[PDB]
RNA sequence: AGUGAUCUAGAAAGAGAUCCACCUACUCAUGU
């Protein structure tokens, strides 16, 4: 039915989310980490 | 900047008819509910008779004391329109046993058995008797439409009842669902009562561009589809005609092939004259597709549509009460607004409904229904506290607002001097609570006749009132542009506004210098009939009407003594910059900005657009904001 | 070695912790069995990405290939 | 109806705080 294709949906939205806050934090993590120890 | 590059360029160079309506066939159960309870729900169909009828009905079930019966109606048009009309089926002068109310334009007298009023009229007769006491049943009408002034008269009547056993409520809905009606008015029993049958798709996954996907549906409907108009639904003036120019094209091409359509809008700011196209006849050989906003929900109904999309979308006022602001944002409508959108197909015959959304995001997803969770609470809490409720944080509301934005419009009630510290009402905010406007505009009238200047602020309070009244197409922008500088203020659109209704008031014309100077006059009249209104509460409460020989200073420090607190200072290094909140906001591209005095604005609307926008300025000395609001005013509250 | 790269005698006392298993003369690693290499292997991984983590100041890695 | 007027030019050792212009940039009111 619909709860199927809102699951997936909200399970989409949700990687995602994830996936863009995993791009902000490998190399931004390392760019986090010189910014700090210039502070 | 301007100062730069001049300094560049001095360094260059009938009776039976209504019988036959379906409330008739519950008139029976419709006493026996009426009698036996002090509160009732009737639920019902658009169409049904409930708004003609049930006033009817009561009014020969309780009779004869000196009182009368009150309708109460959301919408103007429908308030005049069905008192017209019942005052024919009881066979009886429009104005005399059936009459009106609406704000400036009332329309009863010592006869009036049976009186269709706006909820903001029923409203304002309530702060002048909290116990509506010339009224024996009160039936509040369209109440699915959750408006301010009817959640309000709801609150007050709950209690209300409790202090008057001889008043009689009739809560009347379009929307099937009473249960929370039931609920907020003690279990009250429910009774419920022509649209035919509606056809409604769905789509199998969620939309992501629901624009194209309603334009491609719209031509499919056009091309397999039997005889019958469309009627989309979209958010805004500049979608809807963008749709209406593509719908347009596209269905020029399929000419090759089908039918002639003809496309028009529908939405707020529209001239008379094309609105009245929406009602055109559907070429031949043919159809027509209506693109409106939400007006098309209820507000009107158009004859021939059996064909309705629904992109579920709307553009609605929402209120944050902890950044203090209020926002204009396209969102996703109610289950109830989705039903109405439904049941415009339906009207003349059994329809379809395009809906384009998941059945489980109908069912699941859009909220029930949807306005004091979406409100500035100001004049709310003037309205409550000159109903005599002391306590507002414990005022019994079906659905409280938040304590901090009911805690807001107190500080700025105070700051306003409309309450004192202690939350109770000055001699302002009793005479402010007089006058049906906004607390600010209120308050800068009354303070008027203090500058000098009270029939120009009265003139500009009325302007206020109304919508814009300049018309500008999107052809003729020069032309209009250039009209509309034969009215201008250079910074002062407050001023651009006594301007344009003085001329208006001009021993030189009337509707055609309307059209030749792009004025609406559908505005200029309902400004004109609201000021006349004003000066009369004007002379009742014994505020003097004045003025000068000729004195703009004076007609912006009265227009500061109520807007006070919506001031914007330009930055000196970035953008415009406000007084309260510390937003950074732009001056609205309506309005130049003479940055040579302007150094402060006095803004009426702020507007969010994609960006921050301040809108209708006025030229402010900032030394005149410090004496004429020194509590405002006060670094140490910075 | 990264584990010796990085905190030599830490992963040197990893490695010379219990006197019973010692190391044959061809040999250079002590003569683990297979669990006691899962041991040992633990506790370099986690010197290993405790000195990054004390160096970085860096929470973890959020993807396995950048681990 | 016009021609014609043509320096330089590299080997050894030693030295020497450099201090300065070649990419453009801004328009929504859902209602009443």
């Amino acid at each position: 039915k619909t709860a199927v294709e809102s699951i997936d949906e909200t399970l989409q939205r949700l990687v995602r989310e994830k996936e863009m806050e995993q791009n902000e934090k490998g190399i931004k993590e390392q760019a986090d980490d010189k910014m700090d120890l210039l502070e | 900047p301007e100062r730069w590059e001049i300094r560049q360029l001095i360094a260059s160079g009938i009776s039976a008819q209504r019988q036959t309506l379906p409330v008739y066939a519950m008139r029976s159960e419709l006493i026996q509910a009426v009698r036996d309870n002090q509160f009732l729900v009737i639920v019902g169909e658009t169409g049904s008779g409930k708004t003609t009828q049930i006033t009817q009905y009561l009014d020969e079930e309780g009779f004869s004391n000196y009182g009368m019966i009150g309708c109460t109606q959301p919408r103007r048009v429908a308030a005049v329109s069905v008192a017209k009309r019942v005052a024919e089926e009881v066979g009886c002068k429009v104005g005399h046993d059936v009459g009106y109310t609406i704000r400036f334009e009332d329309v009863t007298g010592p006869d009036t058995r049976i009186k269709y009023m706006t909820d903001g009229m029923l409203q304002r007769e309530a702060l002048l008797d909290p116990e509506m006491s010339k009224y024996s049943v009160i039936m509040l009408d369209e109440a699915h439409e959750r408006t301010v002034a009817t959640d309000v008269l709801f609150a007050l009547l709950k209690k209300a009842a409790i202090k008057r056993p001889e008043l009689k409520v009739i809560v009347t809905s379009a929307t099937l669902n009473s249960a929370k009606f039931s609920e907020y008015f003690l279990n009250c029993p429910i009774i419920n009562i022509k649209t035919f049958p509606v056809e409604v798709l769905y789509s199998q996954t969620p939309q992501m561009d629901y624009i194209e996907a309603a334009l491609d549906c719209v031509i499919d409907i056009h091309i397999n589809e039997g005889p019958g108009d469309i009627l989309v639904f979209l958010t805004g003036q500049e979608e809807i005609d963008s749709c209406c120019e593509i719908l347009y094209d596209r269905v020029k091409t399929l000419g090759d092939s089908i039918g002639e359509l003809l496309i028009l809008p529908v939405y707020s700011a529209l001239p008379s004259e094309i609105q009245s196209k929406i009602f055109e006849p559907t070429p031949k050989g043919s159809r027509k597709v209506v693109f409106a906003t939400n007006i098309a929900e209820t507000s009107i109904t158009i004859d021939g549509i059996y064909y309705v999309v629904d992109p579920g979308f709307a553009k609605i006022n929402i209120y944050n009460a902890r950044a203090g602001i209020e926002q204009l944002i396209v969102s996703p409508i109610s289950q109830a607004q989705a039903n109405q959108r439904k049941g415009r197909a339906g009207r003349t015959g059994p329809g379809k409904c395009y809906r384009l959304y998941t059945e489980s995001a109908f069912y699941n997803e859009m909220l029930e229904n949807t306005e004091i969770q979406r409100q500035n609470l100001s004049h709310t809490i003037l309205m409550l506290k000159a109903m005599g409720i002391n306590d507002l944080l414990k005022f019994d509301f079906m659905d409280p607002p938040p304590k901090n934005l009911m805690l807001n419009a107190l500080t700025e009630l105070y700051h306003l001097q409309s309450l004192d510290d202690e939350g109770k009402l000055t001699n302002l905010g009793k005479e402010m609570s007089l006058f049906p406007m906004d607390p600010t505009l209120s308050r800068s009238l009354l303070s008027s006749v203090d500058n000098q200047c009270s029939d120009e602020i009265v003139t500009i309070i009325s302007m206020l009132s109304v919508q814009n009244v300049f018309y500008r197409p999107k052809d003729r922008q020069l032309e209009a542009d250039s009209k509309k500088a034969k009215f201008h203020h250079p910074y002062g659109d407050h001023l651009t506004l006594l301007n344009v209704y003085t001329r208006w008031q001009q021993a030189n014309y009337s509707e055609q210098y309307c059209k030749t100077n792009f004025l609406h006059f559908r505005h200029l009249k309902r400004a004109r009939d609201v000021k006349s209104q004003i000066s009369m509460i004007f002379k009742k409460i014994g505020l003097k009407l004045i003025s000068c020989h000729s004195d703009p200073d004076l007609i912006r420090k009265t227009f500061v003594s109520g807007f006070f607190m919506n001031a914007a200072k330009r930055d000196s290094q970035v953008g415009y910059k406000t007084i309260n909140g510390g937003t950074e906001v732009g001056i609205h591209p309506s309005s130049s900005l003479y940055g040579k005095e302007y150094e402060y604005v006095m803004y009426h609307s702020i507007v969010l657009t994609s960006r921050e926008y301040m809108s209708q300025v006025t030229s402010i000395e900032p030394q005149w904001l410090l004496e004429v609001a020194p509590h405002f005013y006060k670094a140490g509250d910075a | 070695l990264r584990a010796l790269k990085t905190n030599e005698e830490s992963a040197k006392m990893i490695l010379l912790s219990d006197p019973t298993i010692t190391i044959k003369s061809y040999h250079l690693w002590p003569s683990f069995t297979d669990e006691q290499w899962i041991t040992i292997e633990s506790q370099m991984r986690d010197l290993i990405l405790t000195e990054y983590g004390r160096k970085y100041n860096v929470n973890i890695s959020a993807l396995t290939q950048t681990e």
